[PDB]
């Protein structure tokens, strides 16, 4: 008959199946399955991934791809690519909204549930980005 | 020497600005011919009457002939002169009245800087003829050292502040409202004075459009050190200036509009004239300023805050 | 001439005869050199005509980036470039 | 993700008096030395 | 080893690049790494 395809995992996580109180500094970098109660849910804002830019004097279009740490599981070296606003040549760019891509991006807060949280302690919670 | 902060003052004798299309000079930006709008002007302080008021109101059988056949702004300038005045009240709509000043109407709602400057320079050269002319007794002197300047006040509808569009800023408007309250008189700096720290060498520096140009080296030819011009707050002098916030309470009101408060801004003699809670009639210039968004950075805030620089007050 | 030189003359144009003893080979100047920053990716151009002096370079590459003082993107995306970080 | 605010220029007035020691009136005054100089009957530097 | 120490870095990464002082291979490839160069 071009996206990459994505995994999900379902199934025991036996010492992995854990509570926003019972996570500890040994769980990092570790894949989790966390059990809670949503309290916060931010605003769905959109995320550039790819910048289209358009050069009227030699008529031409442009990109500059852009990533950060969220968005790999291996960290790699930090390059800031700013936001083109000249191309070599000098000429003036003008950006190309529709024809550039973002990508939704939230976050989360996950508080421990209160039916297994302690009755009089304060609850614990983490962030989670979707 | 106090000139006028109610109007930014222009200067009729430079040609700066004066630009000729086509001879007729007109300043850039208007349409405002500096000798024309004079002379209009002077004909119409000296052949005014009230029967021309009359007659452009509609109203003819009220007509009387003690008052309306006499010139009215000829009595009004010998009264002022009597009394020590210094301003002059002009209604707008003698202008209109008026068959060769209906364009200055025009001319006085558009720019009221240029065509409020030229008014007053010819009610100033209208005061010294009317002594010159007649062979008055008074010194010309004390006219020459006065300062003459006028007041435009009815200048139309009283539409509202929130249905005032950006193409209506530095036009003159008309508000009717209530006061709430005013903040204390604020020294507005005018004459800046600097000394210098090795030689005691004092200068005084007039405002240029809101900026005081400090001086790098000393101006003496003996003594030439950098920085050494420093500026002491007591010696130079200020004008007033004062805030009164103002509750609007225009003749319409659109669908579902809550009343709101504008900031209006009076100068030198109008200064402590609005006390709190009277219903006063407010002709002034539209003005829009930027607002620095932070006090530490000059990085300024791009939409513009609207008050109204106030000219006469009814 | 040559002996009469003083220091009265310096940075004035004055006239002398001679003899040639060596020409040396070209060197290669830059007139116009674009300049692109390691990690920024901001791109630069420099066009220098002044190519009369010797020993000293009156005109270098920035120290720094100019990404950051010139504020050319509203996004805007402490991030520094380091000391001399642009290539030509 | 906007582009860059551009500044840009147009003559208006007349501006101050020139004055003979500003880099536009030498350089005005090198252009007329160039164009309109006449050795005996041709513009020598201008055909140059 | 140490992590008792409130408001303050008593241990940090390193201000400059320590493979110019090791000079661990004998090529030994001015080069300048940059202040802070390492990435956790
Ligand atoms: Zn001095
Ligand atoms: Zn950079």
């Amino acid at each position: 008959p071009r996206h990459p395809w994505k995994l999900s995992f379902k199934g025991s996580f036996g010492a992995h199946a854990l509570s926003p109180r019972t996570l500890t500094a040994q769980h990092l970098n570790k894949l989790v399955s966390v059990e809670g109660i949503v309290t916060k849910t931010s605003l769905v804002r959109p995320k550039l991934i790819r910048s289209v830019h358009y050069a009227a004097k030699t008529g031409r279009f442009h990109y500059r791809d852009y990533t950060d740490a969220t968005t790999t599981l291996t960290t790699r070296i930090p390059t800031p690519a700013i936001y083109p606003t000249e191309d070599t040549e000098g000429n003036k760019l003008t950006t190309e909204y529709g024809y550039s891509t973002f990508i939704d991006h939230q976050r989360i807060t996950v508080q421990e549930m209160p039916e297994m949280a302690p009755a009089g302690q304060l609850p614990r919670s983490i962030d989670v980005i979707l | 020497h106090m000139r006028r902060n109610d109007i930014h003052t222009s200067d009729l004798s430079s040609p700066r600005r004066i630009v000729d299309f086509d001879p007729l000079r007109i300043i850039w930006g208007t349409n405002v011919s500096i000798q024309e709008c004079t002379t209009n002007f002077r004909n119409f302080l000296m052949s005014f009457k009230y029967k021309f008021r009359k007659i452009l109101d509609e109203r003819e059988e009220f007509i009387n002939n003690t008052t309306d056949e006499e010139l009215y702004y000829i009595k009004q300038l010998n009264e002022m002169r009597e009394l020590g005045t210094s301003n002059l009240n002009l209604d707008a709509r003698n202008l209109l009245a008026y068959k060769q000043t209906e364009d200055l109407y025009h001319q006085l709602l558009n720019y009221p800087q240029e065509v409020i400057s030229i008014m007053d320079q010819t009610i100033k050269d209208c005061m010294v003829s009317l002594i010159v002319d007649n062979n008055l007794d008074y010194d010309l002197d004390e006219i020459e050292t006065k300062f003459y300047k006028v007041r435009p006040y009815n200048v139309g509808s009283c539409k509202g502040m929130r249905e005032l569009n950006p193409n209506d800023i530095d036009k003159l408007i008309n508000l009717k409202g209530l006061v709430l309250r005013s903040t204390p008189v604020i020294p507005d700096m005018k004459v800046a004075f600097f000394k210098c720290n090795v030689c005691d060498h004092t200068m005084a520096v007039e405002i240029d459009r809101g900026v005081i140009q400090e001086p790098a080296r000393c101006e003496r030819i003996d003594c030439n050190e950098p920085n050494s011009m420093s500026l002491i707050h007591n010696r130079c002098s200020f004008a007033d200036k004062q805030v009164i916030k103002l509750q609007e309470t225009p003749d319409f009101v659109p669908d579902g509009q809550t009343p709101h408060s504008i900031s209006l801004c009076v100068y030198d003699e109008l200064v402590d004239s609005c006390r709190a809670g009277d219903r006063i009639e407010v002709t002034g210039t539209f003005r829009s300023i930027p607002i620095r968004a932070n006090s530490r950075q000059r990085v300024l805030k791009s939409l513009y805050k609207t008050y109204v620089d106030v000219v006469h007050v009814k | 001439p040559l002996r009469d030189l003083d220091s009265e003359h310096v940075s004035k144009i004055v006239r002398l005869s001679g003899i040639i003893i060596s020409t040396s080979v070209l060197s290669s100047r830059a007139t116009y050199l674009s300049i692109m920053c390691r990690n920024c990716r901001h791109t630069t151009s420099i066009t220098i005509n002044n190519f009369n002096s010797i020993t000293g370079n009156t005109v270098s590459l920035p120290r720094s980036c100019l990404s950051t003082i010139e504020s050319e993107s509203s996004m805007a995306n402490k991030k520094n470039c380091g000391p001399d970080p642009y290539i030509i | 993700s906007f582009d860059r605010p551009e500044i840009y220029s147009a003559p208006v007035l007349q501006g101050e008096s020139p004055n003979d020691d500003d880099n536009t009136e030498i350089i005005k005054s090198f252009k007329n030395f160039i164009l309109e100089f006449r050795l005996d009957s041709q513009f020598i530097y201008r055909d140059q």
